[PDB]
């Protein structure tokens, strides 16, 4: 489904990091936090 | 036979670029052309706070500004509960209809001027110019008013704007009446539009027209007396509605549209409570510029709605209001955070542009711009 | 609700809503036979097909939605019915019940890629003409990957090189405790 | 003297910015402005400004709206389609530079990426005054075109 | 001979009009914020619309309580129905009023 | 088209209705974008294979629709004069990248 | 350079040139090049500010800054060359004008630029661009200025390329354009001298790339003159063989002695003379451009080609002359 | 001065900084000042009170004027 | 706040708030018109055929007795 | 049925004297003489335009033409750089970067709109808590070329200090709002 | 000779005229139209030619200079000749004919093939099927006019248009004949295309209905065409009609009575009708129009030829 989503080729060849977003170290609030970002 | 059939007079009818399949004179079909007009609205309203989406709006339809910001609006209060005060309610109508003047003086004139009458353009260009005044005054911007906010309306009138209201609506019947003493009993105007562009009303609803080419036909529907969304359900006023549904039916009834608009303005007027502008809740309303500076809880606001936003909660509705040129409604499905999401935007003309294909089938090449005139296709929304 | 007693139940598959516009979360096979119904129906009436809204989740196993607004003019009430098709799903096209649907469908594939059976005349509507990629969807960036256009020597032609341009500013507005 | 060259440059001149008819490339609400100010009070047509429909004979392109990226090989085609002395006039800020939609991707990041353009009307939603200052603009960049004395080099 | 049934007499040239111009502050607007009753009293969970929602209440429904629910409704009689919205035209000049609103 | 690819075999019938559809238009391709001087139809031909063969490793049958469908609408969009001709005839080693950028 | 991008159009290549013959045929190839990879250009126009505008597009905002300056005047070619490090030179004329002579515009000129660019220490790479077969004792007055510029500019300032491109094609060019133009006599093409001179032609794209590669090259490209000749070694009517196959046209040439045409451009070789009135830019009969079409020099020796860049030239058949559609 | 030298090319009209740092602290009566902004508290920034314990004058951080104790 | 930047001084109370905001006077607005009065008081079917007609009866008798005068 | 229409609704006006009314009114084009007059009328009225140079249109205080960064009375610039308003840009046209300066106050070193890429909205107005960014009545600033349209760091948008003479004006009449 | 005297003097009329239909429907506009050129726009239109003049060529193309670059040439050089037997006051006739008003019609006889040959050497198939329907409406209106003129000639004796206008000492043929004078205005108005009735020349249909090399000069040539017709066709219903050159004979002590004069204020007064019909009515269609020019104008013209041929043989008035 990466050939059909139009994507240009260089840009699927790229290297990405799904990470979850640690807390914002400055406010100790949890409303941020378990949403999954690919990087 | 193809022929490309592009914008005839161009400022006016802008980006319009009709495929046109002929047969002669006579159009066998009419393949419009749209995405030159297509910016990313749908799209970079996902990118930014309910606030700062709301410019986009008076700009998806260019010659009726307010009224989108009123149905944008009205879809961040649908999700928001945010009850808006009787004032905010009767300037936010009091300016959708200023702006149903401000589009039938276009769309009918501008229509006209692709006819040929040279003149109505410009006389009703006088007349727009005058509700600009009241536009620039209450908000600042001639065309692009951000002034109906999420929460009621961004500020409260002038201390002279009701007062020249009035003094343009004593003075503005005789210019409806002009502009149809000049194309209403003309032979070569009813000649131009009448039979032209007939919908059955079985085919207005089935393309989905729903505007004032749904009360063309006979379809008595206007979501003023559908689902009153204002004040609507207080002020009194007639929807015109049409017996045969051509052209000339159209442009009748954006001429009394253009009356009975006079009259929700004149009671907009004559009853206007004096309340609060905006919504008491400040978490949805940012607070004026002398209470945040004096109160610090306010000032956190104004800081968290000026850059976070409402974060209006998780819901999906589809709120539609009657703008001039047909239902504008904006579905605004809305995940929890202050961002919109997927704020699709359903724009009349896109679905009467729709309607060109079977409109002009058979009219002659020269009618087929009387179909995009009474259509009132802006191709902002399209 | 009346529409939802008469409503085969199989038809109303996944989900139901009873506020901000009632809508019948329903499976893409059951869709154009579920826009059959509420149309040419004595009690549900709609025969306008007000919007078709693609919406694209990502995080979910069929990531578009295709929101089908419907309005009724006789009962004057709308309903909105919906669907899930994810990105290489042909989902049944009611082009042939509303005709409104096929510029709106047109949109649908052009932004997000929801290809739809048996809709004649199904063209990328919106977006340039060699464009390649679905813009609405969630992982198409905003300023696009090829759309700067700038004319040069390969005179009366504006190209269509790859794109660079004044960093769009990302603002993490959103703050914790929701 | 060189006189004589000064008065004919200031004749072309008066010509050129007399008579300056623009192709309005009206696409969006900044033409529905440029229509206000063809309109009954800011008069175009008293300047000279006729706004011709067809790019053939045409002294100028007040391009308004959002320059679509599918709207940008036909604005180029009609800009190749003006006698030599032609400007362009970008109008509204969307038109101008990028605008409300810089970073969309359908919209070229303003017309001076198709077009070579001269006078940049202001102002998203630019005041029908400001547009027509904008012209009013556009005549002194005629003014200072003095094309016969370098014409003699 | 033409629409000026002195009724034109009221012509598009003002000649007074926006008498006061809007940047000169004769009278100083006061444009209320709150209600009188919500300035000293700011308790904001019972005003609030926001958060002040019940929640989504998404319950399954599996084919044991559709098919009693299909067994239930026994019959459809009149008022089980959704009512027409009834719209008709009808012919009208000037009559609202009397043309003056 | 309706995605009767409810296996492989379906799919792969209409790739090849799709390629023999490009192959019997390369004449009007030629003719609309003049090509029939730079190009030869072998290389045309060459091209259109090269592409159908590039996505040739999908096991998924939807995937083969939607890819087929894109083609015919570029197809279909070079047929006609909707795209311009200047692209179709495009459309027909650590150190050295080093040297360059860090990237 | 200092590079801090990725490709062009919003990158920067270090690279604040001034093209000096930037409002030019050539110059708006080469100010592409240079600033869609990317680069500064500091295009300095001689008159009527019409003449640049075509390259305000085509750089990104401030990446193509057109200049006034007076080409006799210098303290402002200073001020043109005040922010730059390359300085290209295309100022050249195929005709002599009442006012700047041949060498007052060929040679007298990259002289002056080449001295106020030495005199502003700075300038890493300096292009002088000449004619090909630019060699003095050639006929034609301008190739023996261009060949005077060159030993000025490599003189008064070493380590200064100097690009020998040879006839350039192209679109508004001043080789194919006017013979087109010159078919509307009604398919009428007076080659002149028979067409026995042999030169190479060169698609202007290929020698803006070439100028350009002369820049993001290394140490290398100092001081040497290239040849930027093209492929396919033609001759006269052999180039005009081509043009009539993109513009639908039967050949009708005529040959034309060489007295017979050096007569028919006698004419418009007064300018000095005329005074009172400029004449109109000799396009097809420029009785130094036969003194040059006499004799096939224009043809490239065993000095640097193409091959010295990494660059192969395109073709002259195809898109590379396919500017001629305009005028079928 | 060195910041002001970075958005200012200007350098003939008198840097901000200067501009501030050259209008005297203003007297006052208690521990604690509004500086409201220039006179009208709707058109200054938002109320910044100051504490004036120390000797030194304790510049308001918006509108750099500079306050002293005055006892 | 709310209550320090609605002064009116005294008021001894939240409510009687100074509340000066745009609006219509007291009594509304004249009734404004917005039917079609357009005045049909102009020459009738007749007066205006009778007046055609009568010039070209009159008048054609002029032209006559005018081409009586010139031959 | 469009056959029986027109013959009903051609023998609607049926009656001598009234078929002649409609003849009169076909022939001696009298619906049009309806036109010819208004447009005489119009011919002969007074002009509502404007020779723009000398005189301008009507506009409000609360007018957004030109934007220009207020300064508070004794100099120093009232951009305190919170960046709400680089924030609340729906087309971010202001890029803000802020330095404590050596006095020790926070300040914009960066304070770039691009007015090219800028919507004329006013939120900026309304999101500066300190009213430092006000957009001036101009209107008048078509530059002959974009780079200049580009409104630099904290130097051309301190070109409010001449308009604020009428930007203190406007802000003194519109506060009450 | 003296055709410089009449040329000359009607090119500055049509150069005006430009200015002075922008002028007057701009005025009925409620808007001043060209205004700052001249001291009232009076230099406005040598400002829209010394533009035209000095704007550069989109292409040279003077290799095809005997096909379409004459055919400018010829219908202006028609519009232009139509002016000799328009006598504008009594022995003012550059060339009385004694046939003038059928030279008159042959000369619209052949500004059918100005238009039909400037059309078909632009090679485009919409401009010159634009043209074609151009050329069979100013035809298709030529008949009404020619019967009209029949109507106005039987009341006069001769073709000679001094006698035309010396027959109406005792009347004007506008007052008896106003019925015409509506039919011969409304078919000048169709005959040239200036008018209600100009689908092709809606206005962008226009611009690409006469040629394709513009180069400016074909597009002016049009243009002062247009409006040199457009001064003749109203310099006739001002003979016929009106009185020529004739005052209403009240012999004024304030007014000394200049033929000329009389005859400029007549065409003016059309002229104005010009303009004011184009301002206040929208267009016909052209498919409407060339069906007012057979079922309406010519049935109404026929008709007219009977009665006033009728009503002026029964009483002996002829
Ligand atoms: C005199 C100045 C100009 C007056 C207005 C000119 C209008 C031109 C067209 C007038 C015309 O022919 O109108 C009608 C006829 O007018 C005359 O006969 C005159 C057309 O027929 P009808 O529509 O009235 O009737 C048939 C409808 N199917
Ligand atoms: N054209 C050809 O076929 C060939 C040309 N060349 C060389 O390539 C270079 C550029 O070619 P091309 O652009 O076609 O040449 P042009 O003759 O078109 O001139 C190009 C540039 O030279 C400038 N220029 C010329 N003479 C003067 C002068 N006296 N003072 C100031 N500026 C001057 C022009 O300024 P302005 O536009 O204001 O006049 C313009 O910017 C020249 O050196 C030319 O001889 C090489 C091979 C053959
Ligand atoms: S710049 Fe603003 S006013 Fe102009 S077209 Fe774009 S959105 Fe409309
Ligand atoms: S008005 Fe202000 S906030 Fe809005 S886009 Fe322009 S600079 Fe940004
Ligand atoms: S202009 Fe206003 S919002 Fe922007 S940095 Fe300054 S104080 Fe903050
Ligand atoms: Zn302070």
């Amino acid at each position: 489904i990466g050939k059909v989503s139009g994507i240009p080729e260089e840009h699927l060849s790229r290297k990405v990091i799904i990470y979850s977003p640690a807390r914002t170290a400055t406010q100790s609030g949890s409303g941020k936090l378990g949403k999954w970002k690919i990087n | 036979f193809t022929l490309n059939f592009g914008p005839q007079h161009p400022a006016a009818h802008g980006v319009l670029r009709l495929v046109l399949e002929m047969n002669g004179e006579v159009v066998e079909r009419a393949e419009p052309h749209i995405g030159l007009l297509h910016r990313g609205t749908e799209k970079l309203i996902e990118y930014k706070t309910y606030l700062q989406a709301l410019p986009y709006f008076d700009r998806s339809d260019y010659v009726s500004m307010m009224a989108q910001e009123h149905a944008y609006s009205l879809a961040v209060e649908k999700l928001l509960n945010c009850e808006v005060p009787l004032r905010a309610q009767y300037i936010r109508v009091l300016f959708c209809e200023i702006t149903r003047i401000l589009n039938h003086l276009l769309a009918l004139t501008t229509h006209a001027m692709d006819v040929g009458a040279l003149t109505p353009f410009l006389w009703a260009f006088e007349e727009r110019e005058k509700l600009l005044e009241f536009y620039e005054r209450v908000s600042g911007a001639r065309m692009h008013a951000s002034f109906i906010r999420p929460g009621g309306v961004a500020q409260d009138l002038p201390l002279g704007l009701c007062r020249d209201i009035d003094s343009f609506t004593q003075q503005f019947a005789s210019r409806i009446d002009e502009l149809e003493e000049m194309l209403t009993g003309n032979r070569i105007w009813k000649q131009r539009l009448v039979d032209i562009g007939t919908v059955t009303a079985q085919q207005a609803k089935d393309w989905g027209f729903s505007g004032v080419m749904l009360r063309g036909p006979g379809v008595c529907w206007d979501l003023r007396r559908a689902a009153p969304y204002d004040v609507y359900d207080q002020l009194d006023f007639d929807v015109p509605v049409g017996t045969r549904g051509d052209c000339y039916d159209r442009y009748c009834i954006r001429i009394e549209e253009m009356r009975q608009s006079l009259r929700i303005i004149v009671q907009c007027l004559n009853q206007m409570p004096s309340g609060m502008i905006k919504a008491d809740d400040r978490k949805l309303c940012p607070p004026s510029r002398c209470r945040m500076k004096l109160s610090m809880e306010s000032s956190i606001h104004h800081f968290e709605l000026y850059t976070e936003g409402f974060s209006v909660p998780a819901s999906s509705t589809y709120t539609a209001v009657e703008a001039p040129k047909g239902e504008f409604g904006v579905f605004l499905v809305s995940n929890g955070s202050n961002r919109p999401y997927r704020c699709k935007i359903r724009a009349p003309g896109f679905a009467h542009l729709q309607g060109l294909d079977f409109m002009s089938k058979h009219h002659m090449l020269a009618d087929v711009v009387t179909i995009i005139g009474t259509q009132d296709i802006v191709f902002g929304e399209v | 609700k009346y529409s939802w007693e008469t409503l085969p139940k199989k038809w109303v598959k996944k989900m139901e809503r009873s506020e901000h516009g009632n809508r019948f979360d329903t499976n893409t096979d059951y869709l154009f036979q579920l826009l059959c119904f509420l149309k040419l129906h004595t009690y549900t009436r709609v025969q306008v097909l007000i919007d078709i809204c693609g919406v694209d989740y990502p995080s979910r196993k069929r990531r578009f939605e295709v929101v089908y607004n419907l309005l009724s003019t006789r009962y004057n009430s709308r309903i909105r019915v919906q669907t899930s098709a994810d990105e290489v799903t042909r989902i049944s096209s009611v082009v042939s019940l509303f005709p409104s649907a096929g510029w709106w469908e047109r949109e649908v594939w052009d932004m997000f890629g929801v290809s739809f059976i048996n809709h004649p005349d199904l063209r990328r509507i919106l977006t340039d003409y060699g464009f390649e990629g679905h813009p609405l969807r969630k992982d198409f960036p905003l300023s696009g990957y090829v759309q700067v256009r700038y004319d040069d020597p390969e005179k009366r032609v504006v190209s269509e090189p790859i794109e660079m341009t004044q960093e769009f500013r990302y603002f993490d507005f959103a703050s914790p405790w929701e | 003297a060189e006189f004589v060259i000064s008065k004919v440059d200031d004749l072309m001149n008066w010509a050129r910015t007399g008579s300056i008819w623009p192709m309005t490339f009206g696409l969006a609400c900044c033409a529905v402005e440029m229509m206000h100010t063809g309109a009954a009070r800011y008069d175009l047509d008293r300047f000279g400004i006729i706004f011709r429909p067809s790019p053939r004979q045409s002294d100028c392109m007040i391009v308004a709206g959002t320059l679509t990226n599918k709207m940008a090989p036909a604005l180029r085609k009609v800009y190749d389609q003006m006698p030599e002395p032609r400007w362009v006039i970008s109008m509204g800020s969307c038109a101008n530079g990028g605008g409300y939609y810089h970073y969309s991707y359908s919209v070229v990041r303003g017309c001076d990426r198709i077009v070579p353009v001269d006078i940049y009307v202001p102002g998203c939603p630019p005041t029908a005054e400001a547009l027509l200052y904008g012209l009013l603009q556009l005549q002194k960049k005629i003014n200072r075109r003095k094309d016969f004395l370098h014409w003699w080099n | 001979p033409c629409a000026h049934p002195e009724y034109l007499e009221a012509v598009p040239k003002a000649t007074e009009y926006r008498l006061r111009c809007p940047a000169t502050i004769d009278e100083e607007a006061i444009v209320p914020s709150s209600d009188p009753e919500t300035v000293y009293n700011i308790v904001y969970h019972g005003r609030d619309q926001r958060r002040n929602r019940p929640p989504i209440r998404r319950y399954v429904l599996t084919k044991d309580n559709v098919v009693q629910m299909m067994n239930e409704k026994k019959s459809f009689d009149v008022s089980d129905f959704p009512k027409v919205y009834l719209t008709t035209v009808e012919e009208d000049l000037d009559t609202r009023g009397g043309g003056y609103e | 088209v309706p995605p009767n690819s409810a296996n492989l075999t379906e799919a792969r019938r209409r790739v090849f209705d799709f390629f023999r559809a490009a192959c019997r238009s390369i004449p009007t391709i030629m003719d609309i974008y003049n090509l029939q001087d730079v190009v030869a139809p072998s290389q045309l031909r060459y091209a259109i294979s090269a592409q159908i063969r590039n996505n040739a490793h999908i096991t998924d049958p939807k995937v083969i629709d939607l890819l087929i469908f894109k083609g015919m609408e570029e197809l279909t969009d070079i047929v006609d004069h909707a795209k311009q001709r200047h692209h179709i005839i495009g459309q027909y080693d650590f150190l050295k990248n080093f040297y360059t950028s860090n990237y | 350079l200092a590079r801090k991008g990725t490709g062009g159009r919003s990158s920067v290549s270090g690279i604040v040139a001034t093209v000096f013959g930037a409002t030019g045929f050539l110059g708006r190839y080469l100010v592409q090049q240079l600033a869609k990879m990317g680069s500064q250009v500091l295009v300095p126009f001689r008159g009527s500010e019409d003449s640049p505008r075509h390259l305000k597009l085509m750089g990104d905002l401030g990446q193509v800054v057109p200049m006034k300056f007076d080409p006799r005047d210098e303290d402002s070619i200073k001020a043109v060359m005040a922010k730059a490090n390359v300085v290209i030179n295309l100022i050249g004329r195929e005709y002599e004008t009442r006012n700047f002579s041949f060498e007052d515009a060929n040679h007298h000129i990259a002289e002056k630029l080449a001295l106020v660019a030495k005199e502003h220490g700075g300038i890493m790479r300096y292009i002088q661009v000449s004619c090909l077969g630019a060699s003095v004792s050639s006929p034609s007055r301008m190739l023996r200025a261009k060949a005077a510029a060159e030993e000025a500019v490599l003189n008064a300032l070493p380590e200064a390329t100097i690009m020998r491109p040879a006839t350039m094609i192209g679109t508004e060019d001043r080789i194919l354009n006017p013979w087109s133009m010159f078919v509307k006599k009604y398919g009428f093409l007076p080659l002149i001298g028979g067409g026995t001179t042999k030169f190479q032609p060169v698609y202007v794209v290929d020698v803006a790339a070439a100028i350009v590669a002369a820049l993001k090259d290394d140490g290398s490209s100092m001081g040497k003159t290239y040849e930027l000749g093209g492929p396919d070694v033609f001759t006269t009517h052999e180039l005009a063989e081509i043009m009539y196959d993109m513009i639908r046209e039967w050949p009708r040439y005529v040959k034309l002695p060489f007295p017979i045409a050096k007569a028919m451009a006698a004419p418009r070789d007064f300018m000095v003379n005329k005074v009172p009135f400029p004449l109109p830019s000799p396009q097809i009969f420029n009785l130094d451009q036969i003194n040059a079409l006499t004799t096939d020099t224009l043809v490239s020796d065993n000095a640097l080609k193409f091959q010295d860049l990494d660059l192969v030239p395109h073709k002259l058949k195809g898109y590379p002359v396919e500017f001629l559609i305009q005028y079928r | 001065g060195n910041h002001t030298a970075k958005w200012m090319q200007d350098r003939s009209k008198k840097s901000p900084m200067e501009l501030i740092s050259e209008v005297p602290p203003i007297k006052v009566d208690g521990r604690i000042v509004a500086c409201e902004g220039d006179t009208n508290p709707a058109l200054g920034h938002p109320i910044e009170f100051i504490c004036l314990d120390l000797n030194e004058p304790a510049i308001c951080k918006y509108c750099g004027l500079r306050y002293v104790q005055d006892h | 706040t709310e209550a320090m930047i609605r002064n009116k001084p005294g008021m001894a109370s939240v409510k009687d708030m100074p509340l000066l905001q745009d609006g219509p006077p007291p009594g509304g607005f004249a009734p404004v018109r917005y039917a079609r009065r357009i005045s049909n008081t102009g020459p009738s079917a007749m007066a205006m055929f009778l007046a055609v007609s009568g010039a070209f009866a009159w008048g054609m008798y002029q032209v006559g007795q005018g081409n009586k005068i010139r031959r | 049925d469009d056959e029986e229409a027109e013959q009903l609704a051609k023998e609607i006006s049926k009656d001598w004297s009234t078929v002649f009314e409609r003849s009169m009114n076909t022939l001696f084009l009298t619906e049009m003489v309806r036109g010819l007059s208004l447009t005489l009328k119009y011919f002969f009225d007074p002009k509502v335009t404007i020779n723009y140079p000398f005189e301008k249109g009507p506009l409000s205080p609360r007018f957004r033409g030109e934007h220009a960064l207020r300064r508070y009375p004794t100099g120093e610039e009232r951009c305190i750089a919170c960046k709400l308003c680089e924030a609340v840009c729906p087309a971010q046209a202001i890029t803000i970067e802020a330095e404590e300066r050596e006095d020790g106050s926070r300040r914009t070193t960066r304070y770039d709109i691009d007015m090219t890429k800028c919507i004329y909205c006013g939120f900026c107005q309304e999101a500066c808590p300190v009213d430092a960014i006000v957009e001036g009545p101009n209107f008048e600033f078509a530059t002959e070329t974009h780079e200049e349209l580009l409104y630099d760091k904290e130097k051309l948008l301190e070109n409010g200090d001449r308009w604020e003479t009428e930007i203190a004006e406007n802000l003194r009449s519109e506060s009450l709002y | 000779a003296e055709i410089l005297g009449i040329i000359l003097p009607l090119l500055l009329g049509v150069a005006f005229l430009v200015l002075a239909e922008r002028k007057v429907m701009a005025f009925v506009q409620r808007r001043k139209g060209p205004d700052v050129v001249g001291s009232f726009g009076l230099l406005q239109p040598l400002a829209d030619g010394l533009k035209l003049i000095l704007k550069e060529p989109i292409s040279p193309s003077s290799a095809n200079f005997f096909l379409f670059r004459m055919a400018p040439v010829a219908t202006f050089m028609l519009s232009l000749v139509a002016w000799a037997v328009v006598p504008f006051d009594y022995g003012m006739v550059l060339s009385d004919l004694n046939i003038g008003l059928l030279y008159l019609f042959a000369i619209s006889s052949l500004g059918v093939y100005g238009i039909i040959i400037a059309g078909w050497s632009s090679n485009s198939k919409y401009a010159f099927l634009g043209a074609l329907r151009s050329a069979a409406q100013m035809v298709s209106y030529e008949v009404s006019i020619g019967l009209i003129l029949i109507t106005v000639l039987i009341c006069v004796g001769s073709c000679n248009l001094s006698e035309i206008v010396m027959a109406q000492k005792q009347i004007w043929f506008g007052i008896p004949l106003f019925p015409v004078l509506v039919m011969f205005f409304i078919s000048c108005l169709a005959e040239t295309n200036r008018a209600p009735f100009d689908l092709p020349e809606a206005e962008a249909e226009l611009v690409a209905g006469y040629n394709v090399e513009y180069s400016s000069m074909g597009f002016a040539l049009f243009f002062l065409g247009e409006y040199a017709n457009m001064i003749l066709m109203s310099g006739l219903c001002t003979l016929f009609f009106l009185g020529g050159w004739l005052p209403i004979l009240d012999l004024p002590i304030f007014k000394k009575i200049p033929g000329s004069i009389w005859f400029s204020i007549k065409v003016l007064f059309f002229l104005f009708l010009y303009i004011w019909v184009r301002a206040a009515f929208p267009r016909y269609r052209y498919d409407q129009l060339m069906g007012l020019g057979w079922k309406v104008f010519l049935p109404l013209s026929l008709a007219w030829v009977v009665s006033v041929s009728g009503l002026l043989v029964t009483f002996q008035w002829l």
